[PDB]
């Protein structure tokens, strides 16, 4: 996260860390939506241009963290994966359209003051909060500058941007399954997700029922916090029926 | 940079 | 897990559940043309 600040303890109890077994490194961020399912970005697991194709056996999920490199004994929980599900139409060949994946944990995790799931938005919440100008929050243990790793989880609140401005900031083809956020060069405020933050949550707090909803997943950007550019996120509501389907077809 | 995590999570 | 979440989803143990706010959530609610 670039130009973000340290989070507070228990601020994002749904933040998850995808951790590689060997070498032992942070791979991406992810979020906890139930006691058995984690949501992340599919390019964190599969990206053939760089020969990336992780399997169950290659990852570990760490829940309840704050510090990036420490094993927070008695606070965090480490789980193993049972199955990984990538959207069948995830497009890694062109624009990372439908960049979403679900992971089923080997065993249910127990909630605590540091572990609690986030809500997935329903048509109406999506309709009232995903408006240009409204701010969301992104968290992660990713890089602090384009080219610089934090010791604690970082947070930054960014405004959602109008689709035409999103489209006119890049040469990549934008689809309806994505949205962008960030400040205009003009607004004199900065911030962005960056390498290492991928897979994590973009959330908004409903002013109607006070709950936090995960509206997007950190997907891509061109550099980190460059002026005239924005970060793109998977549109979770637009891919929610897929989510429901694998969950009730394979578990809960 | 990562601290070691307990062996039982690798198996 | 599904629509609108889980049941107790989105309500943080250390904040909503104790009626405590974090330092920047105001910024968010204020951009939804002000909350409450
Ligand atoms: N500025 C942004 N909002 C931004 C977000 C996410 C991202 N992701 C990448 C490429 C990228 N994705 C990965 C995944 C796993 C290991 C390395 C890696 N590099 N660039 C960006 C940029
Ligand atoms: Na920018
Ligand atoms: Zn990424």
């Amino acid at each position: 996260i670039v130009e973000g600040s340290d989070a507070e303890i228990g601020m994002s109890p749904w933040q998850v860390m995808l951790f590689r077994k060997s070498p032992q490194e942070l791979l991406c961020g992810a979020s906890l939506i139930s006691d058995r399912w984690v949501l992340t970005a599919a390019h964190c697991l599969l990206y053939p241009p760089w020969d990336k194709n992780f399997t169950e056996n290659d990852l570990l999920v760490r829940i309840g963290k704050h510090s990036r490199t420490r094993y927070e004994r008695n606070i965090e929980k480490i789980s193993m994966l049972e199955k990984i599900y990538i959207h069948p139409r995830y497009n890694w060949r062109e624009n990372l359209d439908r960049d979403i994946a679900l992971m089923k944990l080997k065993k249910p995790v127990a909630f605590s003051d540091y572990i609690h799931p986030v809500c997935l938005p329903d048509r109406e919440t999506a309709a009232s909060l995903l408006q240009a100008g409204y701010k969301g929050r992104v968290t992660g243990w990713g890089n602090l500058k384009e080219t610089g790793q934090p010791s604690v989880l970082q947070v930054v609140n960014l405004p959602i941007v109008e689709r035409p401005v999103c489209k006119d900031s890049t040469r990549i083809r934008i689809t309806d399954n994505m949205f962008c956020a960030g400040y205009k060069p003009d607004e004199g405020k900065r911030g962005d997700a960056c390498e290492g933050d991928s897979g994590g949550p973009f959330v908004m707090k409903s002013p109607f029922n006070n709950r936090w909803y995960q509206m997007g997943i950190v997907s891509w950007g061109e550099g980190c916090d460059r002026d005239g550019k924005y970060g793109f996120y998977t549109h979770v509501f637009r891919l929610k029926k897929w989510i429901q389907k694998v969950i009730d077809q394979f578990g809960e | 940079d990562f601290e070691e995590i307990p062996e039982e999570y690798l198996q | 897990t599904f629509g609108s979440g889980e049941a107790d989803c989105g309500l943080r143990p250390l904040f909503e559940k104790k009626s405590l706010e974090d330092k920047t959530e105001r910024e968010l609610l204020e951009s939804y043309i002000d909350g409450r």
